[PDB]
């Protein structure tokens, strides 16, 4: 509210409540966190990325994104808990401090800011951004069908009223171009994780094809390891494997792209539920979800530093 | 009538999911219409 110790992590908040928390966090830890604006949304809202650093060069960074899909609320809210938790574990947990002492972390909580505010005042089940343009009457692109990874091939729909609608070209979406340019400038991303909701799955490339990643073995095992660790806290059981293999063929997804860029540890997390609640996961389920899902992101990081 | 009749329907294509407004993806691991996550 007026303090990150007093901001309620076990409630669903709004854009304004979160662009705001991001401001408390930095003001609290200007030596650990910075707030970066990597772009401005479709409908003009700033896109913020939060960088967590103990200093150094152009240290190898870890990228974590939340909310590419607005309806999937537990990710923005897991998102807020990670920021809080980075700031507290540093210098506390040797593991966690080891990693900040070698790598920078890049945290993006509301990747799709337009669509999220849309879920609040209009439709709770909006999944796409709020881009107009098209032979359309029909707004928005599935931003996880817009990246340049088998773009516009099966797994993405060509009609604009579609839920899985891919945009007219790859990165057409500014929410999507920001990250890309950004990821691409830095050039020292050795990890890329994308958080989604719901179903309890830890996914690695590919989405748009059957061919299997060279690093298939590695990722399987880290995946293996990382699903193990999440299950340790509350016993939540996940499944893991390629996307094409365990949910559905999805051309143009985020992980697909980062992977082909050379971001080896590129994983997609599908958080809780399994469907009772699905997109409307009750609030009493955030701390839990965040704590387990951190044990899992943590695993992927130790791995990232180890090799 | 009350939301998505098709959700939880046994699937095999995305096509075998007539048209739920909600559950319109086949999940290749619970071969059931569910929504896109
Ligand atoms: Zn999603």
């Amino acid at each position: 509210a007026r303090s990150t110790n007093t901001f309620n992590y076990a409630t669903y908040h709004t854009l304004d409540e979160i662009y705001d928390f991001m401001d408390l966090l930095v003001a609290q830890h200007p030596e650990l966190v910075s707030k970066l604006q990597i772009g401005r949304s479709y409908e003009g809202r700033p896109i913020y990325v939060l960088k967590f650093s103990t200093g150094g060069s152009n240290r190898p960074a870890i990228w974590i994104d939340l909310g590419i899909h607005s309806r999937e609320w537990i990710t923005q809210a897991t998102g807020v808990w990670f920021a809080k938790k980075f700031t507290e574990n540093y210098g506390q947990n040797p593991s966690f401090t080891a990693i900040l002492d070698s790598m920078d972390i890049f945290l993006e909580i509301v990747t799709n800011p337009n669509g999220f505010a849309f879920t609040h005042s209009e439709n709770r089940l909006w999944r796409k951004t709020r881009s107009v343009t098209s032979s359309s009457l029909c707004v928005g692109v599935d931003a996880n069908r817009n990246w340049d990874a088998g773009f516009g091939k099966a797994g993405a729909s060509s009609s604009p009223c579609s839920e899985t609608y891919h945009g007219k070209y790859a990165n057409s979406e500014v929410e999507v171009k920001s990250i890309v340019d950004f990821v691409k400038n830095h050039g020292n991303f050795k990890a890329f994780l994308s958080i989604h909701s719901y179903s309890q799955l830890l996914l690695y490339p590919y989405g748009y094809t059957t061919q299997s990643i060279p690093d298939k073995t590695e990722l399987n095992q880290v995946a293996k390891s990382a699903v193990a660790a999440l299950k340790s806290l509350y016993g939540t059981s996940y499944k893991y494997g390629s996307i094409i293999t365990t949910i559905y063929q999805a051309s143009g997804g985020s992980i697909d792209w980062s992977y082909n860029q050379g971001i080896k540890y590129s994983f997609t997390f599908e958080l809780r539920d399994t469907g009772r609640y699905g997109f409307l996961l009750p609030a009493s389920q955030i701390i839990p979800t965040a704590q387990e899902t951190w044990l899992g992101v943590l695993t992927i990081m130790e791995h990232t530093v180890n090799n | 009538x009350h939301a998505d009749p098709i959700c939880n329907k046994p699937c095999k294509t995305h096509d075998d999911c007539s048209g739920a407004w909600f559950c319109q993806a086949c999940w290749n691991s619970a071969r059931t219409c569910g929504p896109y996550v």
